[PDB]
């Protein structure tokens, strides 16, 4: 996740093609990061009765002080979302975590940045997770966390914190 | 039996009854059926020339007029003349209860024109 | 030659600035041949006018243009030699009037002259150039600042822009001596006097030195997707 991905990775930096598996149906666009990806799915699919129930913290522990690109915010993305219903289901006591999770990765990413070209991804992305999973449920915790942002995201997300 | 090769032959019966001191000509093709308008006149005659109006009438069922003024914007604000003329003439069609396609838009025009002088 | 005279009387006996059109329109068949247009009204009547604006005629002049023909304004106003006049009044109410052709729109031709109205804006540019000589004052500037942005307005792009491509391909001498001019002028504005000046003006120097290259310069970029067709083929 930090193999160099920083700021001169390569002209790989194109996320959308390669980080979601399926990409490698060819023998080319095989990247690591894409299997790497295809094994936590996995792993996450088919553990998903107890051990992601230690997921929320682990995200707050560790991966803090290593998100520094937008890409990496994308491919955390890819690690964590598409199994948040799961939690939905029986461990909601944890899903305003992995949001404000989410939230403080954004913080991240307006520090050590100079300009977001895909971040309307981002903003519905952050915008159906909390309108079709959360609601109106953490707002409190979020409305001192997001006035931190740029002004492209605070114009995209002036109804989010509405 | 068919025309098949001009536009509705109605609003032909109508323009070929007004002053010759009206000419009509033919705008980029936009109003060839269904719109059957692009009133592109000038005012050529005795009394002093103008802008040539628009006046884009619809299908000829008749459920509205012709005045649309679209190349107005700039036509009219920027002579101070022309600019009362051209409040005199929506003065004019304001007061014009059910406006017709050619005849009632033009002869308005005509009169708001050589009225507003002044 | 009586065009002459019939404008100088509406000037002695002086009009209500909307029969001015009739009075004119009087003395022709208006219609027959407008070869005889107003190509010699506004050059007279600012060469008498002299260090004057001569008022209440360019007025007359605007409603007639209103709707009028618009080449002849072109040639004219390209072909009026100021520079060895260079009073700096007269050529700010041209430009102020002027401006009005490039606000509002340059107009058709019906026919082949329209391609000649290209030429025309093309000695246009040319003649727009010749006010930078007028920046050449150095009194310790003042319109040089004022003819430098009427310039920018008549640069609005999507406009001129094919006119002065069909203008090059008419031919590339007044196009090769319109660059030298640009050059000129900008090695004489290099001397940037105010936080716009040399600024706005480089502008429009990089535009007209640009267009002609391409008008259809395709910058789509980082549009990186999957591209299959050369690898397939």
């Amino acid at each position: 996740s930090s193999s160099s991905l920083t700021s001169e990775t390569e002209w790989v930096g194109y996320p959308f093609r390669l980080f979601d598996f399926t990409a490698c149906h060819q023998s080319y666009s095989e990247m690591s990061c894409s299997y790497t990806l295809a094994l936590a799915h996995a792993v996450w699919h088919h553990s998903s009765i107890g051990q992601l129930s230690l997921i929320p913290k682990f995200l707050t522990e560790a991966l803090l002080p290593v998100v520094k690109t937008e890409f990496q915010l994308l491919y955390v993305y890819h690690l964590v979302g598409p199994f948040l219903q799961r939690f939905q289901q029986e461990r909601t006591r944890c899903m305003i975590e992995i949001g404000v999770a989410f939230y403080d990765m954004l913080l991240n990413v307006d520090q050590c940045s100079t300009h977001l070209n895909y971040m309307d991804p981002i903003c519905d992305f952050l915008y159906h997770m909390k309108y079709m999973f959360t609601g109106d449920s953490v707002k409190e915790q979020v409305e001192k966390i997001i006035c931190n942002l740029k002004p492209a995201l605070k114009l995209r997300l002036r109804f989010i914190t509405h | 039996e068919d025309e098949r090769q001009s536009i509705p032959n109605v609003l032909q019966g109508e323009v070929a009854r007004l002053d010759p001191k009206f000419l009509v000509n033919l705008d980029p093709s936009h109003c060839s059926n269904n719109g059957t308008v692009h009133l592109i006149c000038k005012l050529d005659d005795k009394d002093l020339p103008s802008v040539p109006p628009l006046e884009l009438s619809v299908p000829a069922d008749y459920p509205a007029q012709s005045p649309m003024w679209i190349d107005r914007q700039w036509q009219y604000d920027a002579n101070p003349f022309l600019q009362s003329v051209h409040r005199c003439m929506t003065s004019r069609l304001l007061q014009l209860p059910d406006k017709h396609s050619v005849t009632a838009l033009l002869n308005t025009w005509a009169q708001s024109i050589h009225q507003a002088c002044l | 030659v009586n065009l002459k005279q019939a404008i100088l009387q509406a000037w002695k006996e002086r009009w209500s600035d909307y029969q001015w059109a009739i009075n004119m329109k009087k003395f022709f068949p208006k219609g027959a041949t407008w070869d005889i247009l107003n190509l010699a009204e506004a050059l007279l009547e600012q060469a008498m006018i002299g260090p004057s604006p001569n008022p209440l005629i360019l007025s007359y002049l605007k409603y007639a243009i209103s709707s009028q023909m618009v080449s002849c304004s072109s040639v004219l106003t390209a072909i009026s030699k100021f520079d060895d006049f260079s009073r700096d009044l007269c050529v700010q109410a041209l430009l102020d009037i002027m401006d009005m052709f490039c606000d509002r729109l340059s107009c058709h031709g019906k026919a082949e002259e329209c391609i000649g109205l290209c030429r025309a804006l093309l000695s246009a540019l040319h003649w727009l150039l010749r006010c930078t000589a007028a920046s050449a004052e150095r009194l310790q500037e003042k319109q040089l600042a004022l003819c430098l942005q009427c310039l920018e307005k008549t640069l609005s792009s999507t406009k001129n822009r094919a006119l002065l491509h069909i203008a090059k391909l008419e031919e590339a001498s007044s196009w090769t001596a319109i660059e030298h001019s640009l050059l000129k002028l900008g090695e004489i504005l290099a001397n940037l006097s105010n936080p716009q000046l040399r600024s706005q003006a480089e502008r429009c120097g990089t535009l007209i030195r640009s267009i002609p290259s391409m008008l259809s310069v395709h910058s789509e970029q980082l549009h990186k997707t999957g591209f299959p067709t050369i690898h397939a083929l």
